[PDB]
């Protein structure tokens, strides 16, 4: 039981485009939850319901119409006003037995540049992770190039870390990965 | 705003091109699920969300509040359309290129507006159909769009790669390359 939020209804070739996003902002579980409803033309927002604000605001004077008509209704301001618990928390809580225990391992491969050493970290979620160059157990620091979090789309993340080195007898590279979803971080080594 | 987690229940569009529209909720930046509203199916992007239920209903019902409220503002803003947008395009690999084992290309067509497009695969200059799939326009706080696709391919030492992006802010149709 996933609720959804309503759209209010108004009181080359060219194209017009609508857009309505029922936002919810979660922050320290459920301590700190905060609703936003844009209602967006083309990619210019004009109007839009803020919890914290408690009632419509005109954030163009496109919306302006919009805001003050929708304002006049108690009863849709009333709806509005109990999303947040209704909509937002509601849903965190089938977010915390499904989307927030989701708990894929990453997987962590060396290899050269196609000198410079290129540590994949693929296929892990959730996004926090992080990722340390160590030689010789002395953490690498000034010649590393990490890519940012690439989001897959298929709910995966993937992360490049490269390290640009110069390598000589009898020195170690390992790469440090630490993630929510490992019991003990991975470390893979790399000899010359 | 800044918050621990971004939801969005849902995210709706209507454009008038076509006409289209498209309903789908997203956590943390990923598609949870979106309605087939040609169907009226509801299709979920986890399989660990297929136990719950969503009434595809609601969808459609908010879809035509959009498509009103579009009309509505077409007359009222004098008839401004949508400015086309150049689209980013990036194409990478799932994981690491190990010859002759199986990967997923994957290609990252970024800040789309409006949000129609076509992308295609092409390998050595030939249409590829076979093993391509694609996801639904994922929304940016900017309110543009990006759309990732994705090619399953046994990668070999000499098959290259093309992503092919088809879009009214495009002169010529885009091509990104890939090559193991
Ligand atoms: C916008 O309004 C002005 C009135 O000054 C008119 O000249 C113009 O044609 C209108 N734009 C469109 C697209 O009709
Ligand atoms: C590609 O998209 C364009 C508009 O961006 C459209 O005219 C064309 O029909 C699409 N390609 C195909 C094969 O239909």
């Amino acid at each position: 039981q996933p609720f959804p939020q309503p759209e209010q209804p108004f009181p080359s070739p060219e194209d017009f485009v609508y857009q309505f996003k029922g936002m919810c902002y979660f922050t320290n579980g459920t301590e700190r939850v905060r609703l936003v409803s844009r209602s967006i033309y083309n990619r210019e927002e004009i109007v839009r319901f803020d919890s914290d604000v408690g009632e419509f605001r005109a954030v163009t004077l496109l919306g302006l119409p919009a805001a003050e008509y929708w304002n006049s209704q108690k009863d849709i301001l009333e709806r509005k006003r109990a999303a947040v618990d209704r909509v937002c928390r509601h849903n965190y809580q089938l977010e915390l037995r499904t989307t927030l225990q989701r708990r894929v391992e990453p997987t962590v491969t060396i290899s050269p540049s196609r000198n410079l050493l290129v540590c994949s970290v693929t296929d892990f979620y959730p996004a926090q992770i992080k990722v340390r160059w160590f030689r010789n157990d002395q953490e690498e620091t000034a010649g590393v190039v990490s890519t940012p979090l690439i989001r897959n789309g298929d709910w995966t993340f993937q992360i490049l870390v490269m390290l640009e080195m110069t390598p000589q007898r009898g020195d170690v590279y390992t790469c440090h990965v630490e993630h929510p979803s490992l019991q003990s971080p991975i470390t893979v080594e790399w000899r010359a | 705003i800044v918050a621990d987690h971004v939801a969005s229940y849902g995210v709706n569009l209507y454009q008038s091109y076509g006409p289209s529209g498209q309903y789908t909720h997203e956590f943390d930046g990923d598609e949870q699920f979106y309605v087939d509203l040609g169907r009226k199916e509801t299709v979920w992007c986890l399989p660990v969300l297929r136990q719950f239920r969503f009434d595809p209903q609601f969808a459609l019902t908010n879809i035509a509040v959009l498509k009103h409220n579009l009309n509505s503002l077409i007359k009222r803003s004098n008839s401004t359309a949508a400015t086309n947008e150049v689209p980013e395009v990036t194409v990478f690999s799932k994981s690491p290129v190990t010859l002759g084992q199986p990967n997923i290309l994957i290609c990252l067509v970024d800040n789309i507006f409006p949000p129609v497009v076509n992308i295609t695969w092409l390998s050595n200059g030939h249409s590829v159909t076979e093993g391509v799939s694609e996801t639904s326009f994922l929304s940016k706080s900017d309110h543009s769009f990006f759309k990732i696709s994705y090619l399953t391919l046994l990668p070999s030492a000499e098959e290259s790669y093309d992503c092919k992006v088809e879009h009214w802010g495009l002169d010529k149709p885009l091509l990104k390359h890939w090559e193991p």
